[PDB]
C-alpha cells in the first residue's frame, strides 16, 4: 500500500491531470483559431459584395447614358445632365481610392 | 498563394509538435527514473553493501550523465525549433514585400 | 501495482488524438489562408481596372 | 467477480455508436451549410442584376 498510495497517488494521478490540462488548453486555442477564420472569411464576402454593389451603381447610369446616346442629339439636356451626374459619380468613387 | 498556405500550415503543425515532443520528454524523463530505481530495487540479493552499490550505479551513472544529456539533447531541439520558425517568419516578410512592391507597380 | 503498460497506452492514444486532429486542421486552414490572398488579387485587379476606366 | 473485459467492450460498442453516427452527421451538416451558402449567393447576384436593369 505505501507503493500503490506513493506512486499513482502521488506522481501519476496529477501527471494525467496535468495532460488533460494541456488537452483542453490546445483544444481551445484551436477552436479559437477557428472562430477566427469565421470572421475572416465572413468578412472577406461582405467586402467583396459591397464593391460589387457600388460598381453596379455606376454601371447602371453608364447604361442609362449609353441608351440616352441614340436619340442622335448631342443638345439634349437629359442627355447632359445624365453626364453631369456621371462625372460626379466617378469623381465620388475615385475620391474613394 | 499555394506556398503561402504551405507556409502557415508547416509551422502550426511545428508549434504543435514541439510542446508534443515535449511532453513526450516529460514522460520518458520520469519513466526512466522508475525504470533505474526499480533495476537498482532489486539489488537486495546481497546484504547492506549490495543496496547502497546498487543505489551507487542509480544515483551516479542516471543521475549524474544521463539526466543533463537529455536536458543538453533537449536544449538543441529548441534552439532548432526557434531558428526554424525564425526562418518562417522571415519567408513571410519576403513573401509580403514581394507582393507590395508588384502591386504599386501596377498602380503607377 | 505500478500498470505502467497501460499508462504508456493511454498516453499513446491521448496523444494520438492531438496528432490528428493538427494533421487535419491545419491543411484546411492552410486552403483557407490561399482562397483568401486569391479573393484579394481578384479585388485588386477588379478594382483597378475599374478606376483605370473612370 | 469484476467482468472488466466485458465492460470494457460495452463501453467501446457504446462510445463506437457515437463515432459512427457523428462521423455520418457532420459531413451532411456541412454539405447543407455549403449549399445554403451557394443559394444565398444566386439571390444576391439574381435581385442585383434585376435591380440594375430596372
Amino acid at each position: 500500500y505505501s507503493i500503490a498510495a506513493g506512486v499513482v497517488e502521488g506522481k501519476l494521478i496529477p501527471e494525467l491531470k496535468n495532460k488533460l490540462k494541456s488537452v483542453q488548453n490546445f483544444f481551445t486555442t484551436l477552436s479559437n483559431t477557428v472562430k477566427q477564420a469565421n470572421k475572416d472569411i465572413d468578412a472577406a464576402k461582405l467586402k467583396l459584395t459591397t464593391e460589387i454593389v457600388a460598381i453596379g451603381e455606376i454601371k447602371t447610369e453608364t447604361e442609362t447614358t449609353r441608351f440616352y446616346v441614340d436619340y442622335d442629339d448631342l443638345m439634349l439636356s437629359l442627355l447632359k445632365e445624365a453626364a453631369k451626374k456621371m462625372i460626379n459619380t466617378c469623381n465620388e468613387y475615385q475620391k474613394r481610392h | 498563394n499555394n506556398a503561402s498556405g504551405k507556409l502557415l500550415a508547416l509551422d502550426s503543425q511545428l508549434t504543435n509538435d514541439f510542446s508534443e515532443k515535449s511532453s513526450y520528454f516529460q514522460s520518458q524523463v520520469d519513466k526512466i527514473r522508475k525504470e533505474a530505481y526499480a533495476g537498482a530495487a532489486a539489488g537486495v540479493v546481497a546484504g547492506p553493501f549490495g543496496l547502497i552499490i546498487s543505489y551507487s550505479i542509480a544515483a551516479g551513472v542516471v543521475e549524474g550523465k544521463l539526466i543533463p544529456e537529455l536536458k543538453n539533447k533537449l536544449k538543441s531541439v529548441q534552439n532548432f525549433f526557434t531558428t526554424l520558425s525564425n526562418t518562417v517568419k522571415q519567408a513571410n516578410k519576403d513573401i509580403d514585400a514581394a507582393k507590395l512592391k508588384l502591386t504599386t507597380e501596377i498602380v503607377a | 501495482v505500478i500498470p505502467w503498460q497501460t499508462f504508456d497506452e493511454t498516453i499513446k492514444e491521448l496523444s494520438r488524438f492531438k496528432q490528428e486532429y493538427s494533421q487535419a486542421a491545419s491543411v484546411l486552414v492552410g486552403d483557407i489562408k490561399t482562397l483568401l490572398m486569391d479573393s484579394q488579387d481578384k479585388y485588386f485587379e477588379a478594382t483597378q481596372t475599374v478606376y483605370e476606366w473612370c
